[PDB]
């Protein structure tokens, strides 16, 4: 059952890896309406597609800072693998392309905004919550895990909540196809596995760690492992000492030291039983699994939703130009984009 | 509390990537 699924969505994913999508819209065919969010370079716009009417999220990614940046191998990661994907809660890249200045990626606008915004708005989320959250990530990584994909950047800035409550993941920036192990320093300071910090080379247990960092940071309203700066961050996920809100529940205290579990042969998701241990730790008992999949659970939390293009899930951010050179930029570097 | 610490640090806002 898992193993025929996984089986097939395995054959359909290696067929759009092996021959991705190109070129399936051009910049002309939307209004840009509204930045959605932004990150370490580029920005995510709310547009509106002429031709259709519907609303898409796109990214838009400036050639030239990608190249400054050392990032070109990881956007051409990015874009191949989302192309690539089909799962439940993986945001859907609906078009790609690029013109002189910059590569663009839209996706399906998700309109409950960033579990971030409200994670901090609401302070911490309750532990069937969190949970229901959760178990969708563990989905995921089952699925992304079996596709040989490490995922890389899990936060609550790059998970958005839809019409449903249910979880879209979004950022493939990290994303990476490998069997065995890398080295990239990457990521987001409070959610590196010490294997990442340490620069030993690492896996896929480095995204059940994060798991480990997220399902805390839902149920405390703070990261486990926080300071002003990152290199203090690091001191403490090196010395992996962690202490628990009072609130935690038994169940919920022993999952976490099993996923914030500095010791490899011992860390939940990377042992001989693999997802397993995670779906039967008995914090998750509640969890129907299939149910979750199939998206039939009741989410605890709905946004409010005031028709289509509406932004007020999302914080406001200054706009800017999206200027086009009429010269090509990094034409080769970009050129399988 | 440690909640009072956090909120009184600086990483209380959206985290950007790194690629250090
Ligand atoms: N499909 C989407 N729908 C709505 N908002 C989105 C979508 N994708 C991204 N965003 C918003 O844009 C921000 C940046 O998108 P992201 O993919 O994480 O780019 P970056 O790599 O620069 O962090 C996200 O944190 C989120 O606020
Ligand atoms: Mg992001
Ligand atoms: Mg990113």
């Amino acid at each position: 059952s898992v193993k025929e699924f996984l089986a097939k969505a395995k054959e359909d994913f290696l067929k759009k890896w092996e021959t991705p999508s190109q070129n399936t819209a051009q910049l002309d065919q939307f209004d840009r309406i509204k930045t959605l969010g932004t990150g370490s370079f580029g920005r995510v716009m709310l547009v509106k597609h002429k031709e259709s009417g519907n609303h898409y999220a796109m990214k838009i990614l400036d050639k030239q800072k990608v190249v400054k940046l050392k990032q070109i191998e990881h956007t051409l990661n990015e874009k191949r693998i989302l192309q690539a994907v089909n799962f439940p809660f993986l945001v859907k890249l609906e078009f790609s392309f690029k013109d002189n200045s910059n590569l663009y990626m839209v996706m399906e606008y998700v309109a409950g905004g960033e579990m971030f915004s409200h994670l901090r708005r609401i302070g911490r989320f309750s532990e069937p919550h969190a949970r229901f959250y959760a178990a969708q990530i563990v989905l995921t990584f089952e699925y992304l895990h079996s596709l040989d994909l490490i995922y890389r950047d899990l936060k609550p800035e790059n998970l958005l909540i839809d019409q449903q409550g249910y979880i879209q993941v979004t950022d493939f920036g990290f994303a990476k196809r490998v069997k065995g192990r890398t080295w990239t320093l990457c990521g987001t300071p409070e959610y590196l596995a010490p294997e990442i910090i340490l620069s030993k080379g690492y896996n896929k247990a480095v995204d059940w760690w994060a798991l480990g960092v997220l399902i805390y940071e839902m149920a405390a309203g703070y990261p486990p492992f926080f300071a002003d700066q990152p290199i203090q961050i690091y001191e403490k996920i090196v010395s992996g000492k962690v202490r628990f809100p009072s609130h935690f529940s038994s169940d919920l205290k022993d999952l976490l030291r099993n996923l914030l579990q500095v010791d490899l042969t011992k860390r939940f998701g990377n042992l001989k039983n693999g997802v397993n241990d995670i779906k039967n730790h008995k914090w998750f008992a509640t969890t129907d699994w299939i149910a979750i999949y199939q998206r039939k659970v009741e989410a605890p939390f709905i946004p409010k939703f005031k028709g289509p293009g509406d932004t007020s899930n999302f914080d406001d951010y200054e706009e800017e130009e999206i200027r086009v050179s009429i010269n090509e930029k990094c034409g080769k570097e970009f050129t399988e984009f | 509390t440690t909640y009072a610490d956090f909120i009184a640090s600086g990483r209380t806002g959206r985290r950007a990537s790194i690629h250090d």
